């Protein structure tokens, strides 16, 4: 979703695009782009902002920018979701979520699994490492 | 580079210079200017490696980046060098870095445990069994932390010494320890049984 | 030269049922002691091919389908036994009486065996080498199969045979023989 | 000297006595199965398991048989009582495990016994594997048991004492009919009573029946041991 | 399916070179890069040493000198080491397999020497420990006038 970032963030990026396109169309182009983004503290390689320019006349609008920003958004959002993850069975301090742990995090997530599911979750991959449960979550 | 080219990319160039000398010679012209190899180079690299870290410990008693980079690399590999060729090194340059390794491991002792644990598993033997009969006793006198750490590097120094038996002044030295430990809880037990 | 292959003929192999034999090594050396699958090839080694279960008498390693340590090397005057059980398809051998652990403590030497056409008793000699073989046509012949194996339910070859079992030899004599329909590097054409 | 004397005393020197008995049995016939004997008698009235008996060197049956008999037959006296004390909860448990874990010593000990004196079958081997074989057989029989000997086991860092008592079992003298054998099992395996093997047995033949019986439920018993991506994102 | 090629061992290990050569490129996304170094370690797990030996010449030439992409020839370096211990290590060699080349046995120890030498010169480095340290220990546990003149024209007319 382009609304991945926040609403702080999503005010700074249009700041940042308006000021680069200061002819108010709209379209701004791919220097004034990557110049914007290194003001703004998002400064990428040029092999990223290839790419980022090709995911996404020789100007990108403001909501191009955005749509582009929206994929390191989402790998931002990914990354913590995987530490969150990592970090679930950690957060007991154990570090090594047992089975009763592992079942009693399964039921508290109430994401419609069921003794099934999480049996068959379990067996998927006795306690559960954090590394371990990280990795049945990336699946 | 000439040891990393080509066996055939070299050997051309080879050919040539052999040319070139057969050329030289029937003109009469005359011009002048290796696993046991490598095992003495390693046995060579180690102890100046530990001689370096006896030199860096000693120096911080009282650069720094690479001294802690080394220690932190060579002890990992001898450990897994040791563990890899245990039976080699029991069937020299070898057994004179592996005494010197030790000798440095004493004296650091004295002075990580997982590489000390690593290279465990004449006069400078009894002098070490002196050493550490005499930390014992100075532990036992002040029980009734040098002391705690001096009986963690003997536990080790007597599986060591226990391995060495098995596998075959320091006579006296070892009495002296026995009967210490005879007139001094399951840790000293098991340490004499190991001794 | 190579070494003779000893064996049953093939009118007594078993699919089924358990059967133990107890070897006797009159002198030291490399034997392979073990069966063998009805379709053995003399030209090969004994354990080489993956249609052999033998284990080495000399090196302390079985032999199936490549080398694998296992067990410990015997002396003179030390008699070999195995005995096995197909209805686990479980390989266990016998020296001395006592029963050889594995590499990782396991009792059996081999595990998961199809029984295929049959298995039948195999034996090799050395260059040299002077063995006894008790196929068990007399209880009282076999000493050690009272001490392991009488209670575990395990029975000697010939429990009920009143004549001796018949053994075939490998002839070190070549033999002129047709030419294999699907030999694996030759190939015959009668245009 | 000092074994006799630690053998008589038997405990707070009980430390002490055992480094000098282990450093005595490092350094090695009659004087080293005495001390084995009395090592063995000073556990059985007694970390403190492991300690008792950090390795085995026993090389003389005789004391084996003479002295680990009745220590066989005070370890099941033992788990005999705790298998009543539970059928009559956590305290039961904590005193099963602990019963475990000091059972480990014992275990290795009668392991090591059978193995070298498996060349004779005597009378007394013959009674310690009886003993072993209805030790296992209780201890089979409650889950619990065998749940706290797990326990006990992962924490010193069931299965073992059955895969033990396996070979006494198997070094067991039974008829060669066996069919009171086969009978018993059948009964076992409906839970029934003794006295259909003892009728199968008519079909000393009241101890034949009986051991024919024990047989039978000591192998029942070793048979019984022997046999969406999307919600991933959701939890994330 | 490639693992152990042996009928086109020349095709797949100049595959692999360019391969390799192509990870080292200056003109790749990280992704990319990530990509490339992956599969270039599966590649060089799955294979056979002896049919990859005109890849690890060119990996071993300046494992210890290059500093860019240190990740792929410490990663294929390992794998190697693990997959073929004994084929190098052991003087017999896989049991099926064998022994390795001596040249091959010469080059990874210079590699090794380097690669040490380098370790015990360089900085501490939470990144270098992690990685190359690694290495290392494998490594190090796979060890068991006129006249002139006219000799010059001679030697022209020759």
């Amino acid at each position: 979703m382009a609304d991945q970032l926040t609403e702080e963030q999503i005010a700074e990026f249009k700041e940042a695009f308006s000021l680069f396109d200061k002819d108010g169309d709209g379209t701004i182009t791919t220097k004034a782009l990557g110049t914007v983004m290194r003001s703004l503290g998002q400064n990428p390689t040029e092999a990223e902002l290839q790419d980022m320019i090709n995911e996404v006349n020789g100007t990108i609008d403001f909501p191009a920018f955005l749509t582009m920003m929206a994929r390191k958004m989402k790998d931002t959002d990914s990354e913590e979701e995987i530490r969150e993850a990592f970090r679930v069975f950690d957060k007991d301090g154990n570090g090594y979520i047992s089975a009763a742990a592992l079942r009693h995090v399964m039921t508290n997530l109430g994401e419609k699994l069921t003794d099934e599911e999480v049996d068959e979750m379990i067996r998927e991959a006795g306690q559960v490492n954090y590394e371990a449960f990280v990795q049945m979550m990336t699946a | 580079p000439y040891d990393t080219l080509t066996a055939k990319e070299k050997a051309r160039d080879r050919e040539k210079a052999q040319e070139l000398l057969k050329f030289l010679q029937m003109n009469g012209y005359a011009v002048t200017r290796i696993e046991k190899r490598f095992a003495f180079g390693f046995l060579q690299q180690l102890l100046r490696w530990m001689d370096i870290s006896q030199e860096f410990i000693a120096h911080l008693e009282a650069h720094e980046q690479e001294i802690k980079f080394f220690a932190k690399i060579l002890l990992p590999l001898i450990n897994q060098y040791f563990t890899n060729h245990c039976l080699y090194f029991l069937s020299n340059k070898e057994k004179e870095m592996i005494t010197s390794l030790f000798c440095k491991l004493a004296a650091l002792v004295r002075h990580v445990v997982n590489c000390l644990h690593i290279l465990a598993r004449k006069a400078g033997l009894r002098s070490f069994f002196e050493s550490a009969s005499e930390d014992i006793e100075k532990m036992v006198e002040n029980l009734r932390q040098n002391l705690t750490y001096t009986t963690v590097a003997l536990l080790p120094v007597l599986t060591t010494l226990f391995q060495h038996i098995a596998q075959h002044d320091v006579q006296v030295s070892c009495y002296r320890t026995l009967c210490s430990i005879y007139s001094l809880r399951p840790a000293l037990g098991e340490c004499l049984a190991r001794l | 030269d190579r070494v003779r292959i000893f064996r049953a003929e093939k009118s007594y192999t078993v699919q089924s049922g358990r059967w133990y034999f107890e070897f006797e090594a009159v002198t030291t050396g490399e034997m392979r002691v073990g069966w063998a699958r009805p379709e053995l090839r003399p030209d090969v080694e004994l354990g080489a091919d993956e249609l052999a279960y033998v284990f080495n008498g000399h090196r302390g390693q079985r032999w199936h389908l490549g080398s694998e340590p296992f067990g410990r090397p015997w002396q003179s005057g030390d008699v070999v036994g195995c005995m096995i059980d197909l209805t686990e398809n479980t390989i266990i051998f016998t020296l001395n009486g006592e029963v050889l652990m594995s590499d990782s403590g396991s009792e059996t030497a081999f595990r998961e065996i199809e029984i295929g056409d049959g298995f039948l008793p195999v034996c090799s000699l050395g260059p040299g080498q002077v063995g006894h073989l008790n196929l068990g046509q007399d209880v009282s012949s076999l000493r050690f199969f009272a001490i392991c194996g009488l209670q575990e339910g395990f029975e000697p070859f010939a429990i009920n045979m009143q004549r001796p079992v018949t053994t075939w030899f490998s002839k070190s004599l070549p033999q002129f023989e047709p030419v294999p329909p699907e030999h694996p590097h030759y190939e015959v054409a009668r245009m | 000297r000092l074994m006799a004397d630690i053998g008589g005393l038997a405990p707070h020197v009980i430390e002490i006595t055992l480094p000098m008995l282990c450093s005595y049995l490092p350094r090695w016939s009659d004087h080293l199965n005495s001390l084995l004997g009395n090592i063995l008698r000073i556990i059985v009235n007694n970390r403190l398991a492991v300690f008792a008996q950090p390795i085995v060197s026993r090389a003389r049956p005789e004391l084996l048989h003479s002295h680990f008999i009745p220590t066989i037959g005070r370890l099941r006296k033992r788990a005999g009582k705790v298998v009543a004390e539970e059928e009559q909860r956590d305290e039961f448990s904590v005193l099963c495990r602990d019963l475990y874990a000091l059972y480990p010593l014992l275990i290795r000990y009668v392991d090591n016994n059978r193995a070298h004196w498996l060349t004779e079958p005597n009378a007394n081997a013959e009674e310690l594997f009886r003993m072993v074989g209805e030790i296992f057989i209780y201890w089979s029989k409650s889950h619990n048991f065998k749940r706290e000997e797990q326990n006990f086991v992962v924490q010193n860092e069931i299965v073992a004492t059955l895969k033990k008592m396996l070979p006494i079992g198997l070094n067991m003298c039974a008829p060669t009919d066996q069919d009171l054998i086969m009978l018993a099992k059948t009964r076992y395996a409906l839970k029934d009573t003794d006295e259909e093997v003892r009728e199968f047995l008519q079909n000393d033949p009241e101890k034949i029946v009986r051991r024919v019986q024990e047989v039978s439920a000591v192998l029942y018993h070793l048979e019984q041991t022997e046999h969406s991506k999307q919600r991933r994102r959701a939890v994330v | 399916l490639f693992a152990g090629t042996e009928h086109r061992a020349i095709m797949v290990d100049s595959m692999l070179h360019t391969v390799y050569r192509l990870s080292r490129g200056r003109s790749l996304t990280k992704a990319q890069r990530d990509v490339i170094e992956d599969c270039l370690m599966a590649l060089c797990r799955y294979i056979r040493p002896s049919m990859l030996q005109h890849l690890l010449r060119r990996l071993v030439f300046d494992v210890p000198i290059l500093n860019e992409f240190a990740k792929m020839p410490l990663k294929l370096l390992t794998n190697h080491y693990e997959r073929c211990w004994k084929y190098y290590c052991l003087p017999t060699g896989w049991a099926n397999f064998g022994v390795t080349s001596e040249e091959e046995l010469h080059l990874t120890r210079k590699l090794f020497w380097g690669i040490f030498d380098s370790l015990a010169h360089k900085k501490y480095d939470q990144e270098l420990y992690r990685m190359a340290m690694p290495c290392l220990c494998a490594i190090a546990g796979a060890l068991p006038p006129e006249k002139l003149d006219s000799f010059i024209n001679k030697f022209a007319e020759y």
